């Protein structure tokens, strides 16, 4: 199947593991912003999110968004009276990378309770871009995502869900999730979401294409884990609700599993 | 960078969004081609099509794709400074109306496109505006894809990207019979009709509506059906009374065209998807194993 692009694949794949990395923020930004925190931009990507569900906006277009942000604040202090026009920012250049109809202007300038002008928008975007040197097409955990997904034999509603619950929940924490690249997340995060509803583990296949063993993916498993079994109690809970809907199978009531058997 | 160090020479085109220049670097004295795009400053921002463009062409180095050199940024204006081509495939064919394009000539400029675009397929880029004035030729025989203002990043496996994309002569029947997900090939597709186009200098299917631009290709290629195109009859757009045409020989569609010719053209157009050949794979096809870089 051509919606599977045979023939590229695999140079997409090695691509996307060679851009993600070039497309990587500085892991320890927060440290050096002297007003700004792992909990306030918490905050910020909840309330993207939501953004996210009433504009009816691609999961993709949140991925891009949180990329442009991280990177942004990798590069540019900012106060934290801004750090949501820093977002508004983001997922307007998102959505007009990503989305067929992005939201108007307008609409972005509505949802931050005018706390902004659309003046403020603009010259922000345009900063955004500046600053990003219009490197946009972002590599995101979705990316990987879908491709995995394809190793599925056969494809589960289920697992496909909860591994993008997982990957949306990756997004709101910076510690730790920052020190993975979006491929090494992905595959966590298929397989805890397999593990869970299966039984089953990462694939041989995916090993193969990946290069990605259990082993290797042990670290970031652990925190993923930990993250799903704590999600409950998370002061944000936007995905948590997301991912309750029929939408999405309800996967966020899925209860986790307690142990991941090494 | 500084528009003053350019100096306009002439205005080379326009557009929707903005006028392309002809202009020439007064320091280095190279030569380029200046898109000026207008910034909305209070209204909408930065184009997604200038956006799209800019963000896409600053991944695809390819020399069978045009060069973004620079984007020079005002608060009211976006520059963007492409490498100078002498001019676009549309132009050359339509002056090449009587002489007629060299074969050499066709099989190099196809092969190069070829090669461009598995760059873009390789790199999760779709063009979706595969079409002559899109395509930039110099003086020493070379060709390059151009205009990526349509141009989308594209995931594995697809997604529902915009309908309304490719010009209508060049839009491949699975948009136009109106299916949910496309991918690589609807650029095959266009550079089909393109090999077609080269070879009679004459559109391939040139036709003035949608409905119009599915029977002057089922007319040539044969009405498909559920042994030529599995899923054909269940597409949405379908229609069960379309007249049932017997494909045409391509000996008389492509009278200048060799076997080899034909054979590949045959693949670049085949009604499924899934069947139409790749850009990787024609590269490989027997057409090319004697190609040569002629100068137009
Ligand atoms: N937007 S920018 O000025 O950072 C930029 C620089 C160079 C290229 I090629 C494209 C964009
Ligand atoms: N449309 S575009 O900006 O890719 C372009 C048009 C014409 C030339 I000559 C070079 C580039």
């Amino acid at each position: 199947g051509v919606n599977e692009v045979p023939d590229y694949h695999e140079d997409i794949h090695t691509y996307l593991r060679e851009m993600e990395v070039k497309c990587k923020p500085k892991v320890g930004y927060m440290k050096k912003q002297p007003d700004i925190t792992n909990s306030m931009r918490a905050i910020l990507v909840d309330w993207l999110v939501e953004v996210g569900e009433e504009y009816k906006l691609q999961n993709e277009t949140l991925h891009l968004a949180v990329n442009y942000i991280d990177r942004f604040l990798s590069s540019m202090s900012v106060l934290r009276g801004k750090l949501q026009l820093v977002g508004t920012a983001a997922m307007l250049l998102a959505s007009k990378f990503e989305e067929i109809y992005p939201p108007e202007v307008a609409e972005f300038v509505y949802i931050t309770d005018d706390t902004y002008t659309k003046k403020q928008v603009l010259r922000m975007e345009h900063l955004v871009l500046k600053v990003l040197a219009f490197d946009l097409a972002a590599p995101t955990i979705n990316q990987f995502l879908t491709q995995y997904f394809l190793h599925q034999q056969p494809a589960n509603c289920k697992v496909e869900s909860l591994a993008m619950f997982l990957g949306e929940l990756s997004l709101i924490d910076a510690d730790p999730y920052l020190k993975y690249l979006p491929s090494v997340i992905a595959a966590a995060a298929f397989h805890l979401a397999l593990y869970t509803v299966t039984g089953q583990s990462w694939p041989e296949s995916l090993v193969q294409k990946t290069g990605y063993t259990l082993e290797t993916l042990k670290p970031c498993l652990l925190d993923l884990h930990q993250t799903y079994l704590r999600a409950p109690q998370h002061a944000q809970q936007s995905i948590r609700e997301k991912y309750k809907n029929s939408k999405y199978h309800g996967v966020s009531l899925l209860n986790p599993p307690e142990t991941l058997n090494v | 960078g500084s528009m003053e160090n350019f100096q306009k020479v002439e205005k080379i085109g326009e557009g929707t969004y903005g006028v392309v220049y002809k202009a020439r670097n007064k320091l280095t004295g190279e030569v380029v081609a200046l898109k000026k795009i207008r910034l909305d400053t209070e209204t909408e921002g930065v184009p997604s099509t200038a956006i799209r463009e800019i963000s896409l062409l600053k991944e695809l180095n390819h020399p069978n794709i045009v060069k973004l050199l620079d984007v020079i940024h005002t608060e009211n204006k976006l520059y963007l400074v492409f490498e100078f081509l002498h001019q676009d495939l549309k132009k050359f064919m339509d002056a090449s109306a009587l002489t007629g394009i060299p074969l050499p000539l066709i099989k190099s400029y196809l092969f190069q496109l070829l090669q461009g675009l598995a760059f873009c397929h390789s790199h999760r880029v779709l063009h979706r505006d595969l079409k002559p004035q899109n395509l930039l030729i110099n003086t020493e025989g070379a060709i390059k894809l151009a205009d990526f203002g349509l141009a989308r990043a594209f995931g594995v496996p697809v997604r529902t990207y915009t309908h309304e994309v490719v010009t209508l002569w060049y839009r491949a029947p699975e948009i136009l019979l109106g299916c949910k997900y496309y991918s690589t090939a609807v650029d095959i597709w266009s550079l089909g009709c393109i090999f077609a186009e080269m070879v009679t200098r004459r559109a391939l299917f040139p036709g003035d509506s949608e409905i119009d631009q599915l029977f002057r290709i089922f007319r040539t290629l044969g009405t498909p059906d559920e042994v030529v195109w599995p899923g054909v009859t269940s597409m949405p757009d379908y229609k069960p009374s379309f007249p049932k045409w017997a494909r045409q020989d391509f000996s008389k569609v492509v009278p200048p065209l060799d076997e080899d010719g034909r054979s590949l053209l045959s693949q670049m157009l085949h009604y499924d998807p899934n069947k139409r050949i790749s850009a990787k794979a024609a590269l490989a096809h027997p057409f090319f194993q004697d190609v040569t870089k002629p100068v137009p």
